[PDB]
């Protein structure tokens, strides 16, 4: 009789296989607001 | 080394990118072998694919798509009752846009050259040719086989007669369509396919 050759595997072996990786790459950048000049000044240095 | 290591793409890979490796190392501090990140091929050569009347398409059309391999046979009938479920989801996909969503190629498991155009007749996307030994090539990639005449390395079976499964451009498997697999949802897991992931590079 001939042999029949053997096929089969394990649950674990053929769902958890190695996987790509995520390709992640993203910082949280932000822009600084300029701030805007002092254009203030004291009763004293107005009309004194 | 995705998603098996003992393939005839996986051992032409390494093979060309270390050469190349080798080169560059005598042309110029790099590590030796390469990663398989830099891992680059090209999947389908110049002359692999074509549509109806034989005439090649480059593989420059199919990017920005989705496209998937069709491990299939005209006598088994597993997979016959599988074709008029994936050819009319092929067509809606490629009707509903102002482009084409997938691709399918064909690979065939027929017996001789009578069996392939009898099977090809029927169906309009892309296919390999069964005498290019690429047809073989890609088989042992994804283990996709029938009866077990070719030794497979310590694996087995992943699926057999019929399997779509969509394909990377480094040749990794994106996601597995479970037609009869372990989930064995066959004619129904074709709507498991998504496109927006699984685009071709």
């Amino acid at each position: 009789p001939p042999t029949l050759p053997f096929h089969g595997e394990s649950a674990y072996r053929t769902d958890y296989v190695p996987k790509p990786l995520p390709e992640v790459a993203k910082p949280v950048e932000v822009k600084l607001p300029p701030t805007l000049p002092f254009n203030a000044q004291s009763c004293y240095r107005s009309e004194y | 080394s995705q998603p098996v290591f003992a393939s005839p793409l996986n051992v032409e890979k390494r093979r060309l990118n270390e050469e190349r490796a080798l080169m560059q190392a005598q042309k110029a501090n790099i590590q030796l072998p390469p990663n398989y990140g830099d891992m680059d091929l090209i999947l389908f050569p110049e002359g692999s694919l074509k549509n109806s009347n034989n005439t090649v398409i480059p593989q420059s059309h199919l990017k920005g798509k989705s496209v998937a391999l069709y491990f299939a046979d005209g006598a088994d009938p597993k997979c016959a009752s599988l074709l008029p479920f994936l050819l009319n989801y092929y067509r809606t996909m490629n009707e509903g846009g102002a482009n084409q969503k997938i691709e399918i190629i064909f690979v065939s498991l027929d017996r001789d050259r009578e069996a392939f155009e009898s099977h090809r007749a029927h169906m309009p996307w892309l296919s390999i040719d069964l005498e290019n030994p690429l047809t073989e090539i890609l088989k042992r990639h994804f283990r996709v086989m029938k009866e077990y005449e070719v030794p497979t390395y310590g694996y087995g079976s992943r699926t057999g007669v019929p399997s779509v499964i969509v394909i990377g451009s480094d040749g990794r498997e994106a996601q597995f369509l479970p037609i009869c697999s372990g989930l064995e949802e066959g004619d129904r897991a074709l709507l498991r396919w998504d496109w927006r992931n699984t685009k071709f590079a």
